[PDB]
């Protein structure tokens, strides 16, 4: 039927409310459940590349696929135990990896769609239209927005550039590629990497795949760099109703450093990723993972040395935990690039009530 | 229009006036209720049919009331809200009676470019709705506050008295598993008794209470996590005038040491009027409960103020019945219920 | 010594760096104890007037009196049990209420003096000179210091000034009086005061008695007279070798306000106020009295009333704690004037080598 149990490592003391634990290795589940979703969830769980942009798209694609495959029962209508099935799927997803703002939005959209075409329609007529509608939506709200953002970025550079960069976000990478290629400017890219999930390395690889003049650094190695260098960029995941930056890891420190050294930062935003939920701290709701994210020593990821550290539960009287999603300072990043080109973060919910 | 008909039309107007001027009345919600009742009385006996004139009269009355007391706002605000409610309906009605109207959404430039029904019953129903809303903000704000508080965090609670704030606190305490510490500043003049009452109420349910001297904030602010205020008056740029006693210095201290500030608020308690000068809006208070006997008062000069204004440089969240809003954004919220026209008359 | 402990009130979960309570009501007193000290203790237990400077003077006077009373015994020598007696006295003082740096310095000086004069000298001749020397010391390291402070003020302060102060800083009061009556200039003097102590009020009264225009102030607001205020002196008690100040009540707040608005603050002190011990927060060493100053409903100190207040243990858990001495900052009090005339508090121990 399904049971949790067995949690790895020490539970510490602080930050004890969020679902993060359990079903890593597969051992007996429910009967007539479609396994593609499960597979996707598993992939998401053991992923080291994904960041903000693609996950939601992938989910959408999966849903589309499901719809295409969907069989209408020989006796009952299209939705009766379907809702139950969906609920189960949602639960499974939750168990695997937390449902973000994008995921919530997707769920809302699904619900809207359900409301639109409610128990009356046969097999290959309703879903034929629905799928196409979904495709159209995908074409509209996302890709075109990205294109717009790219074009905005294109103009945003005038005379000479020397840049320090961070982020897994695809849009930033795309921008960088554009700068390298179809603009032929005097671009310089300095890369900052983060430990929990590797983004900097990916960025570097992408740069290489183009052939760019590239400097490389990390979270702490910052001070000696600025001894000419101007522009700084960041990539955010989601912004709340509050106006505060509820994004991924090492951004805020970098931003602060930039502020100190007298040339500010610009982050890129999306015209969908906004939530009804209200938070201003780390404790409320956070991306939290198993302490295995900080085990590997030197150069690369897969090396494994039996030298100094290699235990968690055996490490008696020790409280080992780490944060993934951070709540960055509101006044620090100056420019934000959405569908309406340019504007301050004083917008906050100027698209939320717009619906 | 003057206060000439406002005696023979309704039963209790003089008493209301007295309450306004001489401060016989207590509680902002109670004041609001009274105002609603007055409005009902105005409506119930009189038959007008001509609506715009009536609206204008009401506006004038409101203005007069505002002029009567420079730092009382709630009564005025309620009236303004009611006017706003009426106005849109009236506009709709006119458009039906006459018979392009809307191109996209709520857009500007309308200030430069040229723009029998069962109405009474509808108006009555609106008033009833308003009354209901005023009654049940307790079930309105209830589940927005339980989204920003957690464990091992010290909470400063200055100036508590109102039944809204108290109810919020009770709700917070109900889930007692969350670790919250209650620090209450006494508030030099009038707030002391109220603070004591609050403490007593807390003790009734069993909630830990710590008494704070007003002088000692600098020696505590570095330890305190989150601050909650139960303010009465909310303003344009993000500032507030709260229910008396030492807030400004505390806020300054918080700003210096960087401390998050919450507020239990209502949009009906929010004012569309902007405070522009410190020289006017800050209200000075009585020296009756400072020093006994008046012979030292000849040469010495006692400076004292009861109710204080807060600059928007400090507070960051306004938890309401709708939700938490940004101070440098609350103007939009206000305008989603009020107008630019009903300010200077 | 007598009887110790046996007192109400809990240890308190918040702030317990120093011990909190004592000897107030006398029963079974020892034969050798001088009553003057007892009287002083009784005064201090419920004192309004004195603070830092006059206390030390009083102590000195008491010591002098004791010396006058004492003669060299037949069995025991002059330096046999005097030191022990001194130690006992110090212990008693500690038990009563924690003391100042100036007092410690005085004690040290006394010890040095004791060490200096050999017991083989004629006894009558000895204390005849010793007392004179003590008097000289008193004249120099207090009155002369005050004079120096006054003269410093004279050169520095402009043609008639609006002056703001806090507490019961006797030297500053004296200076104010001098300005009013002796040299004759305009004195728009503003005094602030808190709830637990009526020091400010007392100062105001004193000023009135001398014929001075005073502005009385409380906690709720200070800025009401600022937003106009031109030149400010702060309340003083003890200085550290950091460049910080260990002073009374919401002086720190005032300093902060000054820093924010227009002009910094300045403090003048005695050359024997300085310590060589150091601290940097209001958690290090707290000076405490009984939580009873705010139990009586405002107005006067001895009243005895029936009402509501008085719930230290009566109701379901209640604590009514306070503080007397807090940390004053460094970046704001730029001025320090002593027996060495001129200097900054940035030069935190420039005079400690010279003495």
């Amino acid at each position: 039927p399904g049971i949790s149990s067995v949690i790895p490592t020490v539970l510490e003391q602080s930050f004890d409310n969020s679902s993060l634990i359990s079903v890593k290795e597969l051992l007996l589940n429910k009967d007539l459940i479609h396994p593609s979703i499960l597979l996707l969830t598993s992939h998401l769980a053991h992923y080291k590349i994904v960041g903000s942009i693609p996950r939601c798209i992938a989910m959408l694609e999966v849903f589309q696929i499901v719809i295409k495959d969907y069989q209408t029962p020989k006796g009952t209508t299209l939705s009766r135990n379907l809702t139950s099935y969906l609920s189960h799927q949602i639960d499974l997803l939750k168990k695997a990896r937390p449902l973000s703002v994008t995921m919530g939005n997707a769920i809302r959209w699904l619900k809207q769609e359900i409301s639109l075409i409610d128990p009356s329609t046969p097999d290959k007529a309703a879903k034929k239209d629905l799928c196409e509608k979904i495709g159209q939506f995908a074409k509209e709200k996302i890709e075109l927005a990205d294109q717009l953002i790219i074009d905005n970025a294109s103009t945003q550079i005038e005379e000479s550039t020397t840049i320090v960069t961070y982020g897994s976000s695809k849009v930033l990478t795309e921008l960088l590629l554009h700068n390298a290629i179809s603009l032929k400017k005097n671009i310089k890219v300095i890369v900052v990497d983060s430990r929990p999930l590797f983004e900097g390395r990916k960025m570097a690889e992408t740069l290489r795949n183009a052939g760019v003049n590239v400097m490389y650094a990390l979270i702490t190695s910052l001070d000696t760099i600025f001894n000419d260098v101007d522009y700084v960029f960041l990539g955010a995941h989601s912004i709340l109703s509050n106006g505060f930056l509820y994004s991924r890891a090492g951004t805020a420190m970098l931003a602060m450093s930039a502020k100190r050294r007298n040339i500010p930062v610009l982050v890129c935003c999306e015209s969908l990723k906004f939530s009804q939920r209200v938070q201003l701290d780390s404790v409320t709701f956070n991306e939290l993972a198993d302490p295995n994210d900080l085990v590997n020593i030197d150069y690369e990821n897969p090396v494994e040395r039996r030298g100094n550290k290699g235990a968690l539960l055996n490490q008696f009287i020790k409280e080992r935990k780490f944060e993934k999603k951070k709540l960055a300072m509101e006044n620090k990043p100056k420019g934000n690039k959405i569908g309406g080109k340019k504007g301050s973060e004083g917008e906050s919910k100027d698209a939320s009530n717009e619906e | 229009h003057p206060n000439a008909a406002t005696s023979d039309v309704n039963v209790t107007i003089d008493t209301f006036v007295a309450k306004l001027k001489r401060r016989q009345v207590q509680g902002s919600y109670a004041i609001a209720l009274e105002t609603l009742q007055l409005l009902m009385r105005f409506i119930s006996a009189a038959r007008w049919n001509h609506v715009n004139d009536l609206i204008e009269q009401i506006r004038d009355l409101g203005n007069s009331l505002e002029k009567a007391h420079p730092t009382a706002f709630s009564c005025g605000n309620v009236i303004r809200r009611i006017l706003a409610v009426l106005r849109d309906e009236v506009e709709e009605d006119t458009m039906s009676t006459t018979v392009v109207a809307e191109p996209l959404i709520s857009s500007m430039f309308n200030l430069l470019q040229k723009p029998k029904t069962d109405y009474r019953q509808v108006a009555i129903q609106g008033i009833k709705d308003l009354i209901d809303e005023i009654k049940n903000i307790d079930e309105g704000i209830q589940q927005i506050a339980i989204d920003l508080i957690h464990d091992h965090e010290i909470l400063l609670t200055p100036t508590p008295d109102s039944k809204t704030v108290l109810k919020f606190l009770i709700t917070a305490r109900e889930r007692s598993n969350r670790t919250f510490t209650v620090l209450v500043t006494e508030g030099f003049p009038n707030n002391t008794k109220n603070a004591h009452e609050f403490a007593k109420k807390l003790a009734q349910h069993n909630i830990e209470t710590l008494v704070v001297p007003d002088s000692a904030v600098f020696a505590l602010m570095s330890r305190v996590g989150k601050v909650i205020i139960g303010t009465k008056a909310v303003f344009v740029n993000g500032g507030t005038i709260s229910s008396n006693s030492g807030v400004s210095s505390v806020c300054e201290c918080a700003r210096e040491f960087r401390t998050p500030v919450f507020a239990v608020a209502g949009l009906y308690k929010l004012s569309p009027l902007y405070p522009f000068d410190v020289e006017k809006f800050v209200e000075f208070g009585g020296s009756q409960r400072i020093l006994p006997r008046m012979d030292p008062r000849k040469r010495l000069d006692t400076v004292n103020q009861i109710t204080d204004y807060v600059p928007p440089e400090n507070i960051d969240i306004y938890i309401t019945n709708v939700g938490g809003f940004n101070p440098s954004f609350i103007y939009r919220i206000a305008w989603d219920n009020y107008k630019q026209i009903d300010v200077h008359l």
